[PDB]
């Protein structure tokens, strides 16, 4: 390799294919335990205001993300991604040693688990690269044992918000990617 | 003569990520004419508004600009009838704008014959107008197809993320038939794009 | 005699990113029983590390496993050769691991023989790797066929699939696949799938 040297481009390039990656894998699975234990029965009434990155700053419409400084964009998807840490560890650990005979939703739950910590690995070196002058929000509270819709409700919501974050973790981190890199023209 | 049937709202889409659309289907009108409006309550916010335009979309829609479009909310959207006798209300619509994205098919396709040295055909199309790939807010894969005159069976390719693909396997000789189509990063596939058709040498 | 370890370090290469293997030609040997010892060091941390697998993948080598493999940080491998009285050190090499893939050949290479004139319509599967999986993306094949010596090589820009037309028939066939990253380089060709031309 010509170059030691870690090219923020690079840098990028790396962590958009993982956040891209991290979000198909969270939308698959939310949609395997959608066909194998919701599929309508009336749940999202219970899952509104139920994520728990919710009271974050977060940028809503395409203006808003345009009106955002970069470094502290960055400073907000680390912050989101450190918050699931605990949850991803939660849903693969109760979905292993609590779950009775468990399908293959938890094979690519092993491997969301994993895959950010790579990627939060690798956002790390990118904030410090460019320096942030300045310096998250957190539960993950899951039940064990699948009967009694109280219990599942919880992990329906886990699923829904962990699907919801993924995405805009990789839609800002492509937003970004195109300003400062492409300067906006990619 | 009775109060209008309950209203059903079915389908939302959004061509660009920034602003989406809403259509309903009408209840049984009771007999006599009836008015219609849509009311909705984002998340978060435990205030409900009215539809922003009702003109935009035309009969029987609701669009909403960029000023009222917001990515990652759930909107709880609900119809409602009202004739002289009575009035009614539909089911609630829980609505997710990050998963209606359902983008308009790719224009200027363009079809040349080029040579490295062997031969090939090349496909190059462009993203619709309005959404925004060049600031990577709307991130944007295509696919094309590809078959002759006279054949039941297309041929696919998955170009990523490039407006453009260079075919080999093409039989010197007939023409061929193609067309594009396209999707969000995360979203759904679009209408297939005005055919194109070009011969291809010995 | 000394040991004048000139430990040529030969490559590194990657099939998925998330393992590498490094390979080693030996120094020089000296006249005396030498071993070999790959250190390493991830710069930007001064705490140097041994290769955690002298065995699985070669003689000469070392694996990095899962656990020991980073996409974010570079690697700097130094091979030391080492016998009774005197020790080496090769020349680093800083190593990139997504800058050193080479990839498992195609995976599930299917012949069918569809149908006029009849044309055998070559399938096959891109290799198991975060980035192709559903991903980002550049990845080129090349596919090479013969009856039963000279092969015919035919380059396919990014497709998946190859239509192969005009072929004798009544005979046999053998196919083989390749396929190539950005700034990677060619993987092996595959397992020699046969097909046998309609009589």
């Amino acid at each position: 390799p010509i170059c030691c040297q870690v090219t923020l481009r690079d840098l990028f390039d790396r962590a958009v294919v993982l956040s891209h990656y991290i979000h198909n894998l969270s939308s698959e699975m939310f949609s395997e335990f959608d066909k194998r234990y919701t599929h309508g029965r009336g749940f999202i009434t219970k899952a509104i205001n139920s994520c728990h990155t919710s009271s974050l700053a977060t940028p809503e419409d395409k203006e808003q993300a345009q009106q955002m400084n970069q470094k502290d964009f960055l400073s907000l998807i680390v912050s989101i991604l450190r918050s699931w840490n605990e949850p991803l560890y939660h849903l693969v650990t109760e979905v292993r040693g609590m779950q009775e005979a468990p399908e293959a939703i938890l094979s690519k739950a092993v491997e969301i688990e994993e895959q950010t910590k790579r990627l939060l690995e690798g956002m790390e070196l990118i904030v410090s690269q460019v320096h942030p002058e300045t310096k998250y929000p957190v539960w993950s509270g899951l039940p064990s044992l699948a009967d009694e819709e109280s219990r599942l409700s919880a992990y329906y919501n886990l699923l829904h918000c962990l699907r919801r974050d993924s995405h805009k973790i990789d839609n800002y981190l492509k937003l970004l990617k195109c300003r400062i890199i492409h300067n906006n023209n990619c | 003569q009775s109060p209008p049937g309950k209203p059903e709202i079915h389908k939302c889409r959004s061509p660009d990520k920034e602003t989406f659309t809403c259509w309903w289907n009408p209840g049984t009108d009771g007999g006599l004419p009836t008015n219609y409006s849509l009311t909705y309550s984002k998340e978060g916010e435990k205030t409900t508004y009215e539809c922003p335009d009702y003109k935009t979309s035309g009969p029987n829609s609701c669009f909403f600009s960029k000023q009222y479009t917001s990515i990652w909310k759930i909107y709880i959207i609900t119809v409602n009838a009202t004739n002289q006798m009575g009035s009614s209300s539909s089911d609630p619509l829980y609505v997710d704008v990050t998963y209606i994205v359902e983008p308009e098919p790719p224009r200027n396709l363009t079809l040349e014959v080029k040579q490295l040295k062997k031969t090939y055909l090349w496909v190059k199309w462009s993203p619709p107008t309005i959404t925004d790939v060049k600031t990577g807010w709307f991130t944007m894969e295509y696919e094309i197809r590809l078959k002759p005159e006279e054949a039941e069976e297309w041929e696919i390719h998955f170009t990523g993320h490039q407006t453009q693909f260079k075919v080999f396997d093409l039989y010197p000789g007939q023409k061929y038939l193609v067309q594009t189509r396209c999707k969000p990063d995360h979203g759904y596939w679009s209408r297939w794009s005005q055919e194109s058709s070009v011969e291809m040498p010995n």
